[PDB]
């Protein structure tokens, strides 16, 4: 919700949109319907998969066996143990509940950034040949065939 | 004529929290929790060294109970279970015996032999060293591993045996020494009232005197027993005089120490399945970062955790506001 | 400043508006006024208090003694139970100053992002009739009565 | 990518502008040619410099000898120090590894926010007088000599 | 007719560090790191052992100069203050005392016993074992919790006394080992030159000689005392015997182990405020993740932390403008 | 006409990882990790206490082939190299030799002195104690801080010699044990086959008994030697009571104890730079946060770290696209 377009000035979802993450609407007098615009969907789905990857796989792991036993006359180092094993269970707990909940943060703002980037890179083609309606969408001023469509989503519209 | 920007959707009812907002329905997440184990105990490549109804101590020694056991050849780690009591069966201490355990947990290779046979090392001694202490099926028996030496009708002459190591790996030569629990009885068992047990190697000197004295009935002895062990280097000499109380060396081991490991306490069953990470209630398929399964592993495992959910986000905020 | 609005476009803080933490203020011929938007407050109100529990809550604590005591002949286990003493008091002396001055980062960056937010939910509304005079600020072309800036307050303008 | 700046609306950098990170290009029948901008360069400057300074510097450090010596009866407490050892090998490399991820990311964005947001500052001032061409440029309507383009990037423009 | 955006501003002069820019002022804050202590040591739920002018050995002993002091029930930890020096009066050592310290730190029941009445369990030996060493007012006195056995008359008898434990409780034992400077003053004290003392019960087991030999003046005294302990589990039995040197059990302690805790040394005063974190110089009201106050402490606590300052902005950059 | 808003961009090759993308080129960054060492092993302020051939065992006794080597005054660290074996020459354990290293490990001020001399502190016995097992150039020797004393043609006294300590530091003693292999050879030595060795000080009491006991032959020696040690405080008095197998004192060491350090094993050279942080490798010109060079360092040291890479972006992403 950073970027406010995400459940924000375009309320809602596409479940009819089932190719990708972020894509285009569009209404001809040759019909209409969804399509995903898969330069951004591929690029999310990339950095999403490296960031998934990094938390995963960047843990480096040693073999070790943790368990220590000692007797009734060892009590002081047996509590060094315990201490060294709970202070571990703090460490990592601490640090793993607050990673996920700001990397989580931070997936869902770039989510929402990719939406407005797509939105405006729309906006910026189309220049004043359509009109804002707001809720993420741009209402043609001239008449606009599916080439023309697929010129805008192209990124190939060229027009005044 | 339209054309609109706009986001999936769909069915989706994965939750995740973030640092702003609490129970987020996404469209796309994962697990970097790992929560559930195998219930089973497993190999790590090569399998555990299960004992049962015996304890590390029980099965060096060869306690009675453990006759159907020996299956030993090389292991990843020690398996104990909640059933695991017959193990040292004449009261006593076994010297250094958390330490032992440590470094017999894994082993790459580990074959008994017959160290000072039983028959041809101790003329001049005896040999009816049993105990209702260590009994089998009822009678009276005696570690399978070690050997209760006592005088030859009035007599106990000082003893000398040594032993050179050639099976080209350590050798592990445990053995005892028994303190009566009164002068007489030192007398009846060993005649010499002033006695000694010595061992000897290149890096072990260690000499015993029989500590005497009275004290409670365990298992029905009054008389106590000390276990001692050492690890004989390739090609050294390990040494044993005595006057009397030596429990003799009858078995050892010869062995291959891999790289320590670890002993684990679980009625869980074992099996065939194979793991890079085992916990006492079962191992985890784990190539997640944390587990919150149990904080006591063997092997290389996820970071143990507090958590109770930890799925991380992958795709956008689902509104599939239809 | 990472959204230029706090301290960027919006050169400056209305102290008169003490109501909450993001607002309008609108100029008529029946006065005006200081008011804030309860939407938003309220939503980063609720959103800053979730940081702080997760940053001050989801820390695990265990019941530990920590002092230990060794004889003049145990130095060795000693400088160990040093040793860890010391390493906890590394990771979580950098851990927590980078957590602050993250968090910190972000926070900051979260509010102004909420205002640019407003000021786009306020202009998208407006659309061409008033004039964006800068600093924030929209100049109506028509008359606006009390009503009226209501309607653009609750987000219900309506008006070509 | 963040802001849709940089690699985005503005497609590519200048290696033409030697004096600072963000700044400006201009066209006249005076000539043409780059300039930096010195405000916003100084900033990111300053900012990317404290926040190298904090990373590097808020690492505390406790003079330590770390080696131990163990004989071979005290296998136990040998384990226990390799224990605590690999633990912080542990910690320490996952959360510098993350750390430098996470930062960098951040980083990068920040400076296409700055880029954005210089862009933003232009394109408020010109408003009509010019029109957006885009990858970041203007066309003015009018006659833009030095003095004037000077004034754009001093920020005191000065007209309807 | 006009509508601005715009956000709050206020007279707060909080200020927090951010990652790109120092001193930043903010409109709200909250402190994460707690900085400052109670000037008191308090309860955690239940109260402290305070031992005053003894220490725990002195305590436990029963040093003369501890008599105004028992007040065991249970407690949470022990404190010692700087001023706790009576202790071991007669010199010597404490065998595994940091041990015994550590699993004596808290305590969920304590009560003192008399094992062996001085009256009725040693006939044919003495009490007139007392020193200059353990005075109390001026005279000679000796532990009040130990009895130094000496030879009747010319002759010292093997003794032998036994405790069985039907507390219900786990029984901590303590007695003394006296070593003579001479080999005359073995002599003069407790007749045979060749003495012992032994110890046992199901799972203790040591014999001790008189390591007599010539040594400096400790406290006026060229003897030495050693000091052993051991917890003797319920319907265990311990047994004494000896020909000399028993410095005996008169007063034992039956006790309930909670889980180990740790003992703070502060001159700080006790009181009945209450605490889930103490540290040596007051305990934190801690709620917050980290602290600065003190490294050492017992309970669920903050964090230590080396920094100064870890306020946390929630409020936007304040800009009043005047 | 026409202004441009744009950015920098230069022929860096400056590669950094981000979360969302790896291998970005960027136009300025910093190194976060040191990846490199010294090559030499420096000082910390001090410099270090080089022992060579010999280790720390061998130095503190004298070991005849470290004569060429006494270079004590006070030292950061101690040097080891992989050519340190002439230590122990004679055979034996070494008491607690773990732990007087590590208190050793740094010394701030070091100063040999005779504490007995040989020639005026054993009449009624001898001086004639060399050993073909620490021989130098050919014939046999002993360590030069300590005396083999013997029997004196057919009687060894009972000894008794003490010492104050007045150094106003405190005072390092070592001495030996012997114990000979058989019980003949206990009485060509020291003639009393009962025989007992007597230390004692404020904080120090131990008897010893010769262990005589058969074991195989070390450095051609079937005899053991025992080496003991303890740190005498200002103005005790230690006091060495025997009647055989005593290896007196004939050199201690008075000294300041810093705060512990380490011991580090390397066959790099040592050079007068300066360090705040030292590995076996060599030394870290360290002010960053992480390094990936050694993880068993000595001083102020980064944190050791697996990483290979840790580049921190400070520039933009490097765009050129001409
Ligand atoms: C002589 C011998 O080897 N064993 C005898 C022991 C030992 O005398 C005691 O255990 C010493 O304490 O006693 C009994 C028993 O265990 O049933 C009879 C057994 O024959
Ligand atoms: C016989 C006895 O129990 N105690 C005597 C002790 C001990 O002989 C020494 O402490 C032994 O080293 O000496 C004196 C003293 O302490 O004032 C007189 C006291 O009566
Ligand atoms: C009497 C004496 O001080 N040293 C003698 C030792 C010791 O008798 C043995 O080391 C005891 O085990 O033996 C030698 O054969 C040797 O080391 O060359 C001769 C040497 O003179």
């Amino acid at each position: 919700g950073l970027f406010g377009a995400i459940a924000g000035f375009i309320e809602g979802g596409w479940t009819g949109m089932i190719d990708g993450w972020y894509g285009y609407h569009h209404q001809n007098e040759q019909g209409s319907g969804y399509a995903a615009d898969q330069k951004s969907t591929q690029n999310a789905i990339d950095g999403i998969t490296s960031k998934v990857n990094s938390v995963i796989e960047k843990m480096n792991t040693q073999f070790t066996a943790v368990g220590k036993e000692f007797n009734n006359l060892e009590r002081r180092i047996e509590n060094l143990n315990k201490k060294v094993d709970d202070g571990f269970l703090d460490v990592w707990t601490y640090n793993a509940e607050l990673l996920v909940l700001l990397e989580n943060e931070r997936t869902l703002d770039f989510h929402d950034s990719n939406v407005r980037n797509l939105y405006e890179k729309v906006k910026s083609q189309l220049r004043n040949n359509a009109k804002e309606i707001g809720n993420g969408c741009f209402e043609f001023y001239h008449k606009c065939d599916d080439e023309c469509m697929e010129s805008v989503k192209n990124g190939t519209y060229d027009y005044p | 004529d339209t054309i609109c920007v706009g986001y999936h959707a769909n069915n989706s009812t994965d939750t995740v929290d973030t640092v702003l907002e609490k129970n987020v329905t996404v469209t796309h997440s994962v697990n970097l929790l790992e929560d559930s184990h195998n219930g089973k105990l497993c190999s790590l490549g090569i399998a555990p060294l299960q004992l049962g109804k015996c304890n590390v101590a029980g099965w060096l020694l060869g306690n009675p109970e453990c006759d159907l056991l020996l299956t030993a050849n090389s292991w990843s780690y020690i398996i104990e279970t909640s059933n695991s009591e017959n193990g040292t069966c004449y009261p006593g201490e076994f010297i250094d015996y958390e330490e032992l355990r440590e470094q017999l947990s894994s082993v790459s290779s580990f074959e008994k032999f017959e160290i000072f046979p039983k028959a041809s090392s101790w003329p001049n001694h005896e040999t009816k060293g049993v105990t209702a202490a260590c009994s089998y099926s009822g009678a009276s028996s005696f570690y399978r591993n070690l050997l209760w030496i006592t005088k030859k009708g009035t007599s106990y002459p000082k003893l000398s045996k040594s032993y050179t190591n050639n099976k080209g790996k350590e050798v592990l030569v445990l053995w005892g020494v028994h303190h009566p629990p009164s002068v007489s009885e030192q007398q009846s068992l060993y005649q010499n009232a002033d006695a000694y047990v010595s061992v000897g190697s290149s890096k072990y000197n260690r000499r015993f005197a029989p500590e005497i004295a009275a004290r409670p009935k365990v298992r029905g002895q009054a008389g106590r027993m000390n276990y001692y062990w050492t690890l004989l280097d390739q090609g050294d000499t390990i040494t044993f005089e005595a006057t009397g109380n030596l429990i003799a060396p009858w078995y050892a081991f010869a062995l291959n120490k891999g790289s320590d490991s670890g002993i684990i306490t679980s009625d869980a069953p074992v099996h065939n399945c194979d793991t890079r990470c085992q916990t006492p209630h079962g191992a985890l398929n784990s190539s997640l970062p944390f587990q919150n399964v149990h904080p006591i592993t063997i092997g290389e495992c996820p970071k143990y955790v507090k958590s109770t959910k930890l799925r991380m986000a992958t795709g956008l905020r689902n509104v599939p506001s239809r």
